């Protein structure tokens, strides 16, 4: 943990997306929602935590 | 020592960056057939391996 | 529906969103696309979404 | 001619965007298609006109 959150937090890089929160239009889309309506996805990482 | 063992996976859906969803653009995009299933197929695999 | 909201014209729908943003009436993504805009006459702020 | 598949079904159409007979098994990108009644929404700011 400490590794994970004395480094700079991953906000504005590659973190996937809650699919099922970027079309309910709630709220407007932030970083991860905007990409998703270009067609960038960014898959869950393989090393599950 | 620190070793790097994966990288985020990521996957573009071609039609969607390229026309932004417009239905005449798609059109126009199939004439470059190997265009984005070259892309697409590139993304996918390397995601899957 | 087709929009031309705030002199951008583009696809989508329109929904009503909780955010209380003070600054500005349009809001745009990174590749330029607008997200939201908010209606002067009232203060409600609305999404986009393709 | 040897042969034809019609566009006409879900796994078809995959078939026939990927241009290939044969579809490997995995995750493939799509797009639903797009409504044709679109209304038109307005806003502008109120000027001296
Ligand atoms: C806005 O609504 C969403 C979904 O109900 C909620 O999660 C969020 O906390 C709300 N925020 C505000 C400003 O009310
Ligand atoms: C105006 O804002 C109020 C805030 O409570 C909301 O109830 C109302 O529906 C809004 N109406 C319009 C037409 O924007």
């Amino acid at each position: 943990d400490i590794l994970f959150s004395k480094l700079v937090t991953s906000g504005l890089g590659t973190v996937d997306a809650d699919y099922k929160k970027c079309t309910k239009g709630l709220s407007i889309a932030d970083l991860a929602c905007a990409q998703y309506y270009n067609g960038i996805m960014v898959l869950p990482g393989v090393a599950d935590a | 020592e620190y070793l790097q063992i994966t990288s985020t996976p990521i996957v573009v859906d071609c039609s969607t960056y390229v026309c932004n969803g417009n239905v005449r653009c798609v059109e126009l995009l199939k004439q470059y057939t190997s265009a984005c299933k070259t892309i697409e197929d590139a993304l996918r695999n390397s995601a899957m391996l | 529906t087709k929009y031309n909201i705030y002199d951008v014209s583009g696809v989508g729908v329109i929904r009503i969103s909780n955010d209380t943003f003070l600054n500005g009436i349009t809001y745009t993504s990174t590749s330029g696309n607008l997200l939201g805009f908010k209606d002067v006459t009232n203060g409600t702020i609305y999404s986009i979404t393709p | 001619i040897a042969n034809i598949i019609y566009c006409n079904s879900v796994i078809n159409r995959l078939r026939c965007d990927q241009l290939s007979f044969d579809v490997p098994d995995g995750f493939y990108s799509t797009s639903p298609i797009q409504p044709v009644e679109l209304p038109v929404s307005i806003v502008s700011l109120p000027v001296y006109h």
